[PDB]
């Protein structure tokens, strides 16, 4: 609703444009910029093949907008893992592929699971007088 | 006056709580200097791969920062986890208040059939106050692709090659090691309250201070009730402008200001025609383009070279502060170290530890005189064949015209004996003379 | 009433529907350079 | 921009006669330069 | 002014810098002055 | 003059840098000596 | 700016927007504060000394040392002036 009849861009306090009116339909839109990111690629050297992090994003964003591929995925907290087993429920002591979050890739393929270094000594003993 | 000093000895007491933040960790920051220096640009990519290094150099900085941070956070968790021996028959559903000193609120979820769900209610009531903790990070960046119309200055920052990590352990972990450390003090093997029931402990924190322990074995309620309003005090205490949350936030904040610094530095000319690569590259072509595009890379390396030494500098001191926070954990909580304001100022009985966003939040809890007599005293007597005595943590006094012991910490006339005396073969000068005494 | 026009920095305010609403001549004051140093109208509690 | 300097004056240049006209109103100060521009802040005289 | 935030950083850092010299200055006497009671009686140019 | 002064500028703006680097590595050490001064008024003053 | 023929480095620095800003407390107030906590140990309630008289903190100190208390309270009057003598030669060090 904001532009006057002289008005048909729209700009941020930096001077880039994040909105325009069209000057021949009079239809507004907002401008988003493009995604950018990294992966986060694990790999040990006793392997053929990396194990991918896509870090926040979900794997039907991964495979419908950036790129298709045949190796299996899944869903983790990180973002979307290709090339790993989804193994969480599995625990490790130490890890040399430390994703974050308590999260660790290890290989035998590759395994995604917990990171747990420390451990409580346990005892069966009575807690009562 | 004769041999005697006017004193004000308390009469009465209560115990207070303290709090007090100590970072141990930070942010995580990374930087893609080839996304962030050059963006999409393939004729910015061809000049910045001339200048060599110097991205490779960056990131190297970056990844040995980074690698401090973890190496930090993971000698911290040790330090909690140390020696802590529970019994396998705990169950904080039923087992959370012992000797009427309630933990209720310190105490989390213990073992994984409740998963992460191992945070206590107070680390809740702190973490909530913190938008920004590992978690607020993960859910910022996962709605980046929500196609949402908030434009979120996290999402434009990852855009452009700036970004937090999670750190290697979360939060939740981390709250997991101070659960399992508080209830190792509270049932046995008390593996964290050198082998002895808390309330014991407790009490004999306050007699060392100088507190005759006939008072406290029969307060022992009052100092009970005292203690857990003590921490009821500290959980209220984040609702007001608290300085320990200040101090949180301050983390984030600084953080934050300094990748938003960091993000402008892309919108400055340094003398360029503008400050956009896609404004010079639709402008001119590459001889002249080249000219332009080589003084923006100027510009954005010397940005980044600026930012990592800051880095580094500020990391610094997230080593320092989590040195000295493994250091209160071991000599503040897990034992009581004869250090008089190390564990938080005045007579400090005993400390606890929470988990705090990038830190350790500790609660010290110190013996508070509400009331005083003032009496005259003694600080030593010549007694029988100029044997001399002196108290132990006290005083003698005249009481009913009879000498007397009395406690430095607490007034309680109780008859002088060999448990509460040093001896001396001689007397000093200025002791005063009692030759009736023993 | 006339006055005359320069070439000068000024601080603008826009509301959420693009309207100017106040404006700062950069060095007009000293209160007026530390609105524009610190890009508000009203700077927090400090020392400048 | 071209805007005016904050805490400098407007000048009421407005000039309102009956029948004689007085050859100072068309002298200095009345008479001014240009420069790079001029503001004007005008009142809407509304007579019935 | 084309080089922009590089002075508004170099500002803020010391800034930093001199508010973290303050903050330790402050702990620093409270330390010094922690625990301290004195007798009103006393008066240093007798009891030395 | 432009080319000569950019050229100054962007000397003397370097200068800044390095010495602001400088400086917060300084106040490092600055406070961590005033915490060892805290403990020693704490652990040999106050008491032993 | 008091017209001296003198042209001190500091002032040349100023002008050319280099200062070093005064402390938030002064040394005067810090010097207030070291004094107060030194006269807490003369005089009672001792509040840094133990809560005891300093020369009997003193002679308790070099005990623990393994010095037996009948020479210690014996020899009085010489630890004192053995004390006050090292205070005298750390202000006469300073000149050196
Ligand atoms: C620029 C300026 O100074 N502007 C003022 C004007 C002039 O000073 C005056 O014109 C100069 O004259 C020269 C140059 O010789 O005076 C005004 O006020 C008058 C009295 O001063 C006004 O009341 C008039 O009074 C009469 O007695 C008369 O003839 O002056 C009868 C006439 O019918 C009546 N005008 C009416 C009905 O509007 C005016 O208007 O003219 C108010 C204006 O703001
Ligand atoms: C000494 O031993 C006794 C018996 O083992 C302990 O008494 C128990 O103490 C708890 C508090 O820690 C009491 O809980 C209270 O229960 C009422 C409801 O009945 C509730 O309203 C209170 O808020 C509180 O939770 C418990 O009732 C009590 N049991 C008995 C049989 O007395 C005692 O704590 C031990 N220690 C000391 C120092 O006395
Ligand atoms: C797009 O918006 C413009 C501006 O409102 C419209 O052009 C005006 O249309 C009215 C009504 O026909 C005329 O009175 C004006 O003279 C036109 N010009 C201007 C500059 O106002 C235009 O008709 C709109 N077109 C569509 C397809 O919506
Ligand atoms: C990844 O593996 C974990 C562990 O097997 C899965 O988590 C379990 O999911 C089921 C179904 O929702 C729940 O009943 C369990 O309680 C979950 N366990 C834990 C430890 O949370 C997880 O769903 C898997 N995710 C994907 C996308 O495959
Ligand atoms: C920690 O406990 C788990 C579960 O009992 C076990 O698998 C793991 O080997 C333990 N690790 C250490 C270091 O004790
Ligand atoms: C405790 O563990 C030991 C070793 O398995 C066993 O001998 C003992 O019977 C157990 N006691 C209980 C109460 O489980
Ligand atoms: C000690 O102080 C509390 C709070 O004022 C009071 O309830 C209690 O009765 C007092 N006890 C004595 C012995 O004065
Ligand atoms: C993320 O997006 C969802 C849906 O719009 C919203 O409920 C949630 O509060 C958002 N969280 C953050 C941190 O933006």
């Amino acid at each position: 609703v904001y532009y006057n009849s002289w008005q048909n861009l729209l700009y941020d306090s930096n001077g880039n444009i994040i909105g325009f009116k069209d000057f021949v339909t009079n239809k507004t839109y907002n401008i988003f910029p493009c995604y950018a990111g990294r992966v986060s690629a694990a790999f040990h050297q006793n392997a053929s093949s990396l194990a991918l992090l896509y870090r926040n994003l979900k794997c039907s964003y991964v495979l419908n907008n950036i790129s298709l591929t045949t190796q299996p995925y899944f869903d983790s907290y990180l973002g979307c893992v290709f090339n790993a087993d989804n193994l969480t429920d599995y625990s490790v002591s130490s890890c040399a592929l430390r994703m974050g979050s308590g999260f660790c890739v290890d290989y035998n393929s590759y395994r995604f699971v917990t990171f747990e270094p420390f451990n409580v000594s346990f005892v069966n003993d009575s807690i009562e007088s | 006056v004769g041999g005697l000093y006017e004193i004000k000895i308390p009469t009465n007491f209560t115990i207070v709580g303290q709090e007090e933040f100590i970072q141990t960790n930070s942010p995580k920051v990374t930087i893609d200097c080839s996304l962030f220096v050059c963006s999409n640009y393939a004729a910015c990519h061809d000049l910045l791969s001339e200048y060599g290094t110097f991205c490779d150099n960056i990131n190297s900085i970056l990844d040995e920062v980074n690698g401090l941070l973890d190496t930090t956070q993971l000698h911290v968790a040790d330090t909690l986890m140390q020696g802590v021996t529970l019994s396998s028959n705990l169950n904080t559903n039923l087992h959370f208040d012992v000797d009427n000193i309630n933990f209720k609120s310190l105490v989390g979820c213990l073992g994984p059939h409740c998963g992460s769900s191992s945070r206590s209610f107070f680390e809740d009531l702190l973490f909530d106050k913190v938008k920004l903790s590992d978690v607020g990070f993960v859910e910022a960046y996962n709605n980046c692709t929500g196609g949402s119309e908030i434009r979120d200055l996290l999402c434009v920052q990852s855009f452009n090659g700036i970004k937090v990590l999670p750190p290697i352990l979360s939060e939740s972990q981390i709250s997991g090691y101070t659960t399992a450390a508080t209830v190792a003090a509270m049932f046995p093997p008390w593996s964290a309250a050198a082998g002895i029931p808390f309330s014991l402990n407790v009490q004999y924190r306050i007699n060392g201070l100088g507190v005759t322990m006939d008072v406290l074995n029969k307060n022992q309620k009052l100092i009970a009730t005292a203690f857990n309003n003590a921490l009821l005090s500290i959980q209220n205490g984040f609702s007001a402008p608290n300085s320990a949350l200040a101090k949180i936030q301050s983390v984030v904040n600084s953080n934050a200001q300094a990748l938003n610094s960091l993000l402008q530095q892309l919108f400055n000319k340094f003398g360029a025609i503008s400050s956009s690569l896609q404004e010079i590259l639709s402008r001119l072509d590459p001889p002249e383009a080249q000219v332009q595009i080589d003084r923006l890379i100027n510009g954005r390396l010397t940005a980044l070279n600026a930012y990592v030494s800051q880095q580094l500098s500020d990391i610094s001191l997230v080593k320092f502060g989590a040195a000295l926070a493994m250091e209160k954990v071991n000599e503040c909580v897990k034992s009581q170290s004869p250090r008089i304001n190390f564990c938080g100022n005045g007579n400090h009985i005993l400390s606890l530890v929470q988990n705090a966003p990038y830190g350790l939040l500790f609660m010290h809890f110190s013996y508070k005189p509400i009331s005083f007599k003032t009496v005259l005293v003694s600080p030593g007597l010549c007694i029988s064949g100029d044997v001399g005595i002196a108290p132990k943590q006290g005083y003698f006094i005249k009481h009913n015209d009879h000498w007397m012991f009395t406690g430095s910490s607490y007034y309680y006339p109780e008859p002088i004996s060999d448990k509460n005396v040093v001896f001396m073969n001689t007397c000093s000068v200025n002791f005063t003379k009692a030759p009736l005494v023993y | 009433w006339v006055t005359p026009l320069s070439k000068r920095q000024y601080l603008l305010k826009f509301d959420n529907r693009g309207v100017i609403t106040n404006a700062v001549d950069c060095s007009s004051s000293f209160f007026s350079e530390i609105q524009c140093k610190t890009k508000s109208l009203l700077p927090n509690t400090g020392v400048y | 921009g071209y805007f005016p300097k904050s805490g400098a004056n407007f000048r009421d240049l407005s000039l309102k006669g009956t029948t004689y006209l007085s050859t100072l109103w068309y002298q200095k100060p009345f008479l001014s330069d240009f420069n790079n521009g001029i503001f004007s802040r005008v009142k809407n005289t509304k007579l019935y």
